[PDB]
C-alpha cells in the first residue's frame, strides 16, 4: 500500500509528483 | 475534442476498468525507463559529450539520428547503440505490468515513442514502436532484414555491421538498425494498426508521456469520446481531458495498481 493525496474530483498525488504553479 | 467523463473519476474506478476492460491501448514514453539506469541520449551532459572527445565531428547529439550524417560516419551512432543494446537493462515495473497484461490477453496494444527496446526484453509481444527500436536490422540499400542477434557480436567488437548479400566492395552495405531517423517516415505497421485498433480499445492508459510529440501525441484524440483515458504521468497534461489524473513516480504508480489488481499483478511487486 502507498500514500497518496486526493484532489477532488480526479486528481492523485503519490510520491514523486510534479505539479507546481 | 474529448469531454472528460463525469462518471469516471477515482483510482477505484481505473482499477474496476483494469479488472473489466480486454483491450487496452497503453502509450508509454521516457517515464517507464527512468529507473532502468539508462543514461540520456538527447542533451548535454549525455552521451554526447563521451563521443565528442572520440568522434569531434558531431556538431550535437541529433546528428547521430541523421540519416545523411550517418552515411559519412555510422560509427558514434554504433557506439551509442552498444551502450543501449538490449539485454545491458532491466525492464522497469511498468514493462512488467504490460508484459503481463499482454500473457493474460488483456493488451491490445502497446505504442511506444521509446527506442530502449526493453519492451522485447519485457517479453510484452503486441508492441508498435513508433520511433522504431533495435528489434531488427536492415541494410541501406538491399533493404536485407536480420534479427537483433544477428549484428549484436559486430555493434559489441565497435566493428560496422556489414550486410551478406551485398557486394563486399559496397561502402553503405552497412545493418542499420531500425531506428526512424530524421525525415525518414513512420513504418506501414502502425497506420494500419491505429487504424482499426481505435475502433476496438476499450481503455486507454498514458504512463509516462508528455505526449508533446508526433504521431504518439496524436493517439488520444483519434480513439472515440467514450472510451476512459487514464493518465499515469509525473505532470498533468493540460492540453487533454483525463478522465483519471494519478500524478507520481510511474513505478510507484505502477506497483500501487498492482497491489490492488492482486493475483498475478500483486506478485510482481
Ligand atoms: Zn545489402
Amino acid at each position: 500500500g502507498s500514500q497518496y493525496l486526493f484532489l477532488p474530483p480526479n486528481r492523485y498525488i503519490f510520491h514523486g509528483a510534479e505539479v507546481y504553479s | 475534442m474529448r469531454k472528460k467523463r463525469k462518471d469516471i473519476n477515482t483510482i477505484e474506478d481505473a482499477v474496476k476498468l483494469l479488472q473489466e476492460c480486454k483491450k487496452i491501448i497503453v502509450l508509454t514514453g521516457a517515464g517507464v525507463s527512468v529507473s532502468c539506469g539508462i543514461p540520456d541520449f538527447r542533451s548535454r551532459d549525455g552521451i554526447y559529450a563521451r563521443l565528442a572527445v572520440d568522434f569531434p565531428d558531431l556538431p550535437d547529439p541529433q546528428a547521430m539520428f541523421d540519416i545523411e550524417y550517418f552515411r559519412k560516419d555510422p560509427r558514434p551512432f554504433f557506439k551509442f547503440a552498444k551502450e543501449i543494446y538490449p539485454g545491458q537493462f532491466q525492464p522497469s515495473l511498468c514493462h512488467k505490468f504490460i508484459a503481463l497484461s499482454d500473457k493474460e490477453g488483456k493488451l491490445l496494444r502497446n505504442y511506444t515513442q521509446n527506442i530502449d527496446t526493453l519492451e522485447q526484453v519485457a517479453g510484452i509481444q503486441r508492441i508498435i514502436q513508433c520511433h522504431g527500436s533495435f528489434a531488427t536490422a536492415s541494410c541501406l540499400i538491399c533493404k536485407y532484414k536480420v534479427d537483433c542477434e544477428a549484428v549484436r557480436g559486430d555493434i559489441f567488437n565497435q566493428v560496422v555491421p556489414r550486410c551478406p548479400r551485398c557486394p563486399a566492395d559496397e561502402p553503405l552495405a552497412i545493418m542499420k538498425p531500425e531506428i526512424v531517423f530524421f525525415g525518414e517516415n513512420l513504418p506501414e505497421q502502425f497506420h494500419r494498426a491505429m487504424k482499426y485498433d481505435k475502433d476496438e480499445v476499450d481503455l486507454l492508459i498514458v504512463i509516462g508521456s508528455s505526449l508533446k510529440v508526433r504521431p504518439v501525441a496524436l493517439i488520444p484524440s483519434s480513439i472515440p469520446h467514450e472510451v476512459p483515458q487514464i493518465l499515469i504521468n509525473r505532470e498533468p497534461l493540460p492540453h487533454l481531458h483525463f478522465d483519471v489524473e494519478l500524478l507520481g513516480d510511474c513505478d510507484v504508480i505502477i506497483n500501487e495498481l498492482c497491489h490492488r489488481l492482486g493475483g498475478e499483478y500483486a506478485k510482481l511487486c
